[PDB]
């Protein structure tokens, strides 16, 4: 453990540390680059869009871990859309006050930034403020296709389903104007705006293909840009209107786009090669059930829910570079539409041409916290050098830390020797599996892999209710069946303000994408040599025979009622129930301490 | 409990051939004496002595023995019976939607759900040239939260002031408000209809009492329309 | 060297279409062969024949489809018990005695309700399929068996569509109460039977329905000192009794079919009902002291009979209830082996997957299981292994172990045992097994390894299997040859060549709609020396998902979570192709079924998750037989009522 109190030098430059291990006939030394203390703060406001004058009340979490200097306090700051810093408070993580907005303050996307004292990184949280009213119903826009062919002959439809907030079908009239949006600004198609009779929440708008082709005949200006559809629907009584926008429909000539970026760029000759392709949609969302092939090796697969498809390639042993080519052979498409990409894999270079390899082979998908995944340690080499290896030293790198390290005994004759690794929930969202062995006390042979655990919670939290209709002002009961000792926050948000600005909210997906960008690995597999594995995993290595890894440069690698009886409804908030429950109830046998709350 | 005699007089007939003759000897017949009712037994004299010598030992054991004591001996005497007869305490109606259909890749058919409060399950089995496909089941849970049903008697004599008892039920945990009104007909002389607001407690019931006095003879029609917080439902009854 | 493997299913089915796969190796001049089924014991009457072309473009592999029709077999005085699968070409002429069976097809009888009352109609229809899982179009003769074993009604009906709708069986106004039985039967040529059970119960209605809902449905070591039983009574929907009088009695029972019960005449409690609910307790150990039993070692697999009479205070009514049996269990768990063949491969790791089921079959997770093992090598020298513990996971109830065995193992004696924290080690569930190594002269093995073992295979995707030989003549192997079986019928075959000096290679196989419930994959190779050659084989059992050939789905419009009594709704059926859809709307309160793929998979021949003692045991346990030059089958065609699990 290194104390941060001693680190005082200015952070435009780096600091290193020698690690000096001295003992009986042992002196080793490795020089290691530093970093700052990792700390992930997350900000949860109640709603995503406010009203001028109304108080904004927020909530800051952390992924707190163990130290002793627990006086680092959170600086919370509110910023105008023109970046004028208004407030700055050294809040306490127990009980902090809201922030009253002014009456005549600017309209636009504000920011909240939260950072520790002397920490150089921060977390942003956005919220709009504007003069609005609750829109009283809700529009779901479902397009025909995720994409839009830049040279095709088919019309684009955007179906409109408008329902009330209490779940009844809107009857009215919608206005759909299409348009092609380049990176920041919109260039509409004014001959394409229609009007649909919405009948029982149903009606679609057809964008005729010639009407699109009459506006942009120059296909060179439709390079990698989006197509929107600004739907504006009005009810039959003329009471209110909402405005939706089906954006993100990309203008591309291929429905898919594959990147490798997850597969090791280094293979071993003689062993098979585990190729993880990554087929995404044109925006970046992963594509499911997309059959890829690789015709040079006659292998073909299918992408999973995370858009990956592992293909196993039977390599010729007499090859030191491997040109491969993957092409998504989707079913009902024409041949010219399907994506394709190629790469080359550079063979592993053994320590002196000895031919001693190691192929740690993890082949199991949708790994949850709680499995036992089997991991095979394949060796290959000269049969006298394989005679003298007894153990593998495996180690597990999660969040840039050696989380666990053990050994695995190899009794002789065993080339394939496997292990069950129990996925504890401390391995979310992913980990690395670096393993090695040594022969003759002279040469080490390493291999790593990158394993993608499913990004669930580390614990659990389920809000539970009877799931039926209520009455305005009635008494409700819900159950916070969570892990014990928790600090459950709460808010109840109207659907009219939830779905209106569903962009700045926090989710479990966005939390792990801030921690998955905190590991020091650069690729997702092995390296060129035995040192190239330990560099590309975010490790360092020193021996007594002076085999050291390269120096790490930076931290980021490249008859009516009387009206005296009708109590009028008068309490119309947009968000409420800003509570904080602490689950202190007794855990059940599965470990889920439940609390019934009433309101 | 089981004072002294109940354990001994039942174990004697624990494995008897006439243990059932002893069992219905100890049943309460208040208006017939022990020999007066033993005379109508016709299963031989062996069953008569097992009857009478279990009949006389209960009339003695009902004089100075407790109510709490003898109704524990009614359960101890249960093993003198033949084993538990197959009975069900529910009545499941005749299952509707029992047919086969040829479906050319999409078919719609409409039907009225029956007047019953139960959660149906519709499953479909598709036999075609490729094989068999048991479909994923769907439920049809007809479930009212607040509902009445009336206890309309089967047969009302002409000229009686019938009190039509009915009960509203409220499955919801929060107690709520309701009013029930009755469709007056030209035959029924009942003591435009005012709504008077009663209130059911949560997870409870509440009685509903009307009164009629019929004059015409035949099959009439009375509509009970409970209008709670969740709409108005007419329940059509034939008196 | 010129050898051949001609793979046939283990038992010919009369009326089926059996695929006979012939694969020849070590040839250059293309040729032909005639696979023909001749009679027995004469080879005079030829039932059917085939013609296969073994040429270079086919990679010297072809398959003829043979068929024994029922109209060519002498019935009456006997059934035919054996035939000859005979093959003749210009290079070989062999023949093998093959047993035949008449068990063709399936009959699913589906009554609407499981429990009937008097003066109600038993609706019944039969889903008839043949053994290629298509509408059989044969006549079916239903039989109605009362509790007295009598043929009370035998109705027959012709099939045209696969769904045989029968007339409704009318339960009388006074029936014979008890378990009835419907026995379906093809009228001719086939010994296929289907059986459906229903119950006829007398309808009496109570003043109030008394239920007895106890704590757990089995008693072991924690309810053996205190067992909280809850009694509930209510008139109607929500009308609940206010006060009542409760008398309970208890008795020990052996099993639920022997209806003699030895009552404990000291444990007759007496409590009071307070607005519906009374919680009573039953100290079991001090109460079973008469009819001594003295322990939980005794009372094992015995029952508890709880009788309850609730007497209403107000009206004076007395409704009775009962529980037939709560099993006095010793240990709360039952251990078995999910998808572990009890056969080793020397030098190759052995994966063990045990499953902790509770004593009423639930997948109890979080239950620590400990594995101890013993290597008994060839020289009868027991060597002990390190013990390894693991945790039963809650999703499927399966713990996972892996033993890396030494190179000269012969018999593994491993014993699993639960290591729960709050039970004594005489009330922990334990099991013991024994795995035997695969035997082969000139010791050479095959280990085929399914890649994604944990999740089920999706139709349309691709299976990826990694094949490792462990021969001393590895560089003599030329081809890997495989066979894919589904429902006891060979549906695929092939030959991937061996990559010359790669120590192990991967085979890519497409998974199709032939192999829907599950499938087996038997891979082998041929290592030839100066002696006779030998096939070296291994097989796995696959777990392909349940995706029917034209996906039926039904919906209700409008789809609400509550309907009105009398509301007209529309049922929206939508299939993938033309089909006959059978509909059934059953009141779901009767259940307190239609599982089919766990019965339609019983056409699969051979059991276990693969493996074998020698070469021919791998072929035999996969549901195959064969005839070669290299090895013989020599497999005893006995009964073997095997009980393996294969699935969580
Ligand atoms: C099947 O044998 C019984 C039936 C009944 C039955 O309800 O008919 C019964 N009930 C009963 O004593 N009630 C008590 C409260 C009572 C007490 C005093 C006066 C009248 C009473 O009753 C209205 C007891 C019975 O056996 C007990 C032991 C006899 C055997 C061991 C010889
Ligand atoms: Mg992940």
């Amino acid at each position: 453990e290194i104390p941060a109190k001693e680190v005082s030098t200015d952070s435009r430059q780096n600091q290193y540390v020698v690690v000096q291990v001295t003992g009986p006939q042992v002196r080793l030394e490795k020089v290691v680059l530093l970093s700052y203390q990792s700390s992930f703060l997350f900000i949860q406001t109640d709603k995503g869009i406010y009203t001028p004058g109304s108080p904004v009340l927020y909530r800051v979490f952390s992924m707190d871990h163990n130290t002793s200097k627990m006086n680092k306090t959170v600086i919370v700051e509110f910023q105008t859309p023109e970046g004028i810093l208004v407030s700055s408070n050294s809040v306490d993580l127990n009980f902090f006050w809201p922030y009253n907005l002014p009456d005549l303050v600017s309209l636009g996307t504000w920011r909240i930034v939260a950072k520790y004292e002397h920490s150089p990184e921060n977390y942003t949280a956005y919220f709009d403020v504007r003069k609005y009213v609750l829109p009283s119903f809700e529009v779901r826009l479902q397009p025909s296709e995720k994409f839009f062919y830049i040279d095709g002959n088919e019309n684009f439809h955007v179906s409109i389903t408008a329902r009330y907030l209490y779940g009844e079908e809107v009857e009215g009239v919608a206005f759909v104007l299409f348009g092609v949006k380049i990176d920041d600004a919109k260039k509409s198609i004014p001959d394409s705006l229609t009007r649909i009779p919405i009948i029982d929440g149903d009606g679609k708008a057809t964008l005729k293909r010639d009407t699109f082709r009459s506006r942009f005949p120059n296909l060179n200006e439709l390079v990698g840009h989006t197509l929107y559809a600004s739907v504006t629907v009005m009810t039959e009584s003329g009471s209110d209107m909402v405005v939706t926008e089906q954006s993100g429909i990309h203008i591309v000539a291929s429905p898919y786009q594959i990147h490798f970026t997850k597969t090791p760029k280094y293979f071993k000759p003689g062993m098979p090669y585990e190729l993880t392709v990554y087929v995404t949609n044109p925006d970046g969302s992963p594509a499911a059930h997309v059959p890829v092939v690789s015709e040079a090796f006659h292998s073909m697969g299918t992408t999973l829910s995370d858009g990956t498809a592992k293909l196993i390639l039977n390599i010729p042993l007499n090859a030191q570079s491997l040109p491969i080519t993957v092409r998504t052979n989707h079913g009902d498409l024409p041949r010219e539409r399907q994506a394709t990409k190629s790469m080359t894999a550079i063979a592993y270079q053994t320590q002196g041409g000895s031919g001693n390899y190691l192929h740690v082979a993890i082949t199991s998908t949708e790994i949850k916290p709680g499995d036992n995944l089997p991991v095979n340690f394949n060796v290959k080499g000269n049969a006298n050098s394989l005679k003298q290896i007894k153990y593998f030293t495996y180690l597990i790198l999660n969040k840039g830390k050696i989380f666990k390290v053990g050994r695995q005994p190899r009794r002789d004759g065993q080339n394939l020797v496997t292990m069950n690794l129990h996925i504890t929930p401390d391995l979310i969202p992913s980990f690395r599996f670096v393993a090695y062995y040594q022969v003759g006390n002279n040469e080490i042979v390493a291999d790593s892999v990158w394993v993608d655990v499913k990004d669930t919670c580390m614990g659990t939290l389920v809000v539970k209710g009877d799931n039926l209709i209520q009455m305005p002002g009635a008494a409700m009961k819900i159950k916070l069946e969570g892990d014990p000792g928790a600090r459950v926050g709460l808010v109840a948000v109207d659907k009219a303000v939830y779905v209106l600005n569903d962009k700045y909210k926090i989710s479990q997906a966005k939390i792990w994408d801030t921690i998955e960008k905190s590991d020091f690995g650069c690729t997702a597999g092995s390296g060129q040599n035995n040192l190239g594995v330990f560099e590309d995993a975010g490790l360092a290595l020193t021996t007594s025979t002076n085999l050291n890894t390269k120096q790490r440069s930076a931290a980021k690698c490249p008859g009516f009622i009387a009206d005296s009886d009708i109590i009028s409804r008068s309490d119309f908030p947009k968000s409420w129930l800003w509570l904080t429950k602490d689950l202190t109830e007794e855990p059940n046998s599965q470990g889920i301490s439940s609390k019934t709350m009433s309101f | 409990t089981l004072q002294k005699k109940i354990e001994e007089i039942a174990a004697k007939y624990k494995h008897s051939v006439v243990k059932k003759c002893c069992y219905d000897g100890a049943c309460v017949n208040n208006d017939e004496t022990c020999e007066q009712r033993a005379a109508r037994i016709s299963l031989g004299p062996r069953c008569i002595k097992a009857f009478t010598e279990c009949c006389v030992v209960a009339s003695q054991l009902r004089a100075n023995i407790s109510h709490k004591d003898m109704q524990l001996g009614r359960l101890h005497m249960k093993t003198l019976l033949p084993v538990s007869k197959p009975e069900i305490r529910s009545y499941f109606p005749e299952s509707w939607l029992w047919e086969v259909h040829l479906v050319p890749r999409r078919k719609q058919l409409q039907f009225a759900l029956p007047d019953s409060l139960t959660t149906w399950e519709i499953q479909g089995v598709g036999i075609s040239n490729t094989g068999i496909c048991v479909a994923d089941t769907v439920k049809a849970k007809v479930f009212k939260d607040v509902f009445l049903e009336m206890n309309i008697p089967y047969s009302v004599v002409r000229g009686e002031q019938i009190q039509l008892k009915g009960t509203v039920y409220n499955y919801r945990t929060s107690g709520m408000q309701f009013c029930v009104k009755m469709s007056a007909v030209e035959g029924i002389c009942t003591s435009s209809s005012k709504c008077v607001r009663q209130k059911v407690e949560g997870s409870s019931s509440h009685l509903v009492t009307f009164t009629v006095l019929p004059l015409e003879i035949g099959l009439h029609n009375i509509n009970f329309s409970l209008e709670t917080w969740f709409g108005k439902e007419i329940l059509v009854k034939t008196l | 060297e010129q050898t051949y493997v001609i793979s046939a299913p283990k038992i010919f089915r009369v009326g089926a279409s059996e695929n006979i796969v012939i694969q020849v190796y070590g040839y250059t001049e293309a040729f032909d062969a005639t696979i023909s089924i001749k009679s027995y014991p004469d080879k005079k009457f030829s039932y059917s024949s085939g013609h296969v072309h073994l040429s270079s473009e086919n990679k010297f592999q072809n398959s003829a489809i043979l068929t024994i029709q029922p109209k060519q077999l002498p019935g009456g005085q006997n059934p035919v018990s054996y035939v000859y699968l005979e093959v003749v070409s210009k290079h070989f002429s062999k023949s093998k005695r093959m047993p035949i069976t008449y068990d063709n097809g399936f009959l699913f009888i589906h009554t609407d309700k499981p429990v009937y009352t008097p003066d109600q109609s038993v609706k019944v229809r039969v889903y008839s399929l043949n053994d290629d899982l298509k509408p059989a179009k044969r006549e079916t003769v239903l039989t109605f068996i009362d509790p007295e074993g009598s043929e009370v009604d035998m109705v027959e009906e012709i099939d045209h569509i696969g769904i045989i709708s029968f007339p409704d069986f009318k339960i009388p106004s006074n029936p014979r109460y008890g378990m009835w039985t419907i026995k379906a039967k093809y009228k001719e040529d086939f010994s296929t039977t289907g059986t459906a059970y229903f119950e006829v119960k007398e309808y009496v209605l109570p003043h109030f329905s008394v239920s007895i809902e106890p704590e757990y449905n089995f008693i072991g070591y924690k309810n053996f000192k205190n067992f909280e039983i809850t009694i509930k009574a209510r008139y109607f929907y929500n009308k609940v009794v206010t006060e009542a009088d409760v008398y309970i009695t208890f008795g020990i029972r052996e099993d639920l079919k022997d209806d003699q019960k030895e009552m404990m005449q000291t444990a007759m409690q007496n409590t009071m009902l307070i607005n519906g609910i009374a919680q009573v307790t039953f100290d079991s150990e001090t109460a079973v002291k008469e009819l001594s039993y003295y322990s939980l070692e005794d009372l094992n697999n015995k029952y508890l009979y709880i009788a309850v009479t609730v007497i209403e205070s107000t009206g004076g009514f007395s409704e009775e209830a009962e529980i037939p049996g709560i099993k006095y269990v010793l240990s709360p768990y039952k251990l078995n082996l999910v998808a572990t063949p009890l056969f080793l491969k020397p030098g190759i790791p052995y994966p063990i997957k045990v499953q902790v089921k509770d004593s009423l079959d639930q997948l109890v997770g979080g239950v620590p299981v400990t594995l101890n093992a013993q290597t008994i090598d060839v020289n009868q020298e027991t060597s002990d292994l390190d013990p390894s513990k693991s945790v039963t996971r809650v999703d499927d109830g399966v713990a996972s172990f892996v033993l890396n065995l030494p190179s000269g193992v012969t018999v593994l004696e491993f014993n699993v045992k639960t290591d729960a924290p709050d039970l004594p080690e005489e009330n922990q569930a334990r099991e013991g097994y024994r795995a035997i190594a695969y035997s082969s002269l000139s010791q050479s093995y095959l280990y085929i390894d399914w890649t994604d073992n944990h999740k089920a295979l999706l139709v349309g995707e691709h299976l990826n299997i990694i094949v490792t030989p462990k021969s001393p003549y590895i560089d003599k192997i030329t081809h890997y040859n495989y066979l894919i079986l589904s429902k006891g019928k060979i549906i695929h075959f092939g030959t991937r060549e061996k990559f010359s000096d790669a120590s192990y290679q991967s085979i890519n196989i497409p998974v199709t709609q032939n192999m829907v419930p599950s499938s087996r994959l038997l891979v082998y190779y041929i290592v030839t020396g100066e002696q006779t050659a030998e096939l070296v084989s291994d097989s796995v059992w696959l777990n392909i998902e349940e995706k029917c050939g034209n996906q039926l789905q039904v919906h209700l419009s409008p789809d609400a979570d509550a309907y009105s009594p009398g509301q007209t709704v529309s049922l929206n059926m939508a299939t993938g192709m033309d089909s006959w859809v059978a509909l059934a709307a059953v009141d779901s309160a009767v259940y307190g079924l239609e599982r089919v793929f766990q019965f339609l998979e019983k056409s699969d021949l051979g059991c276990g998750a693969g493996g074998g003692l020698n070469n021919a045991n791998v072929f035999h346990l996969a549901g195959l037989t064969f005839l070669t030059n290299a090895n013989a089958d020599d497999s005893q065609e006995n009964d073997e009522p095997c009980k393996e699990i294969l699935r969580p």
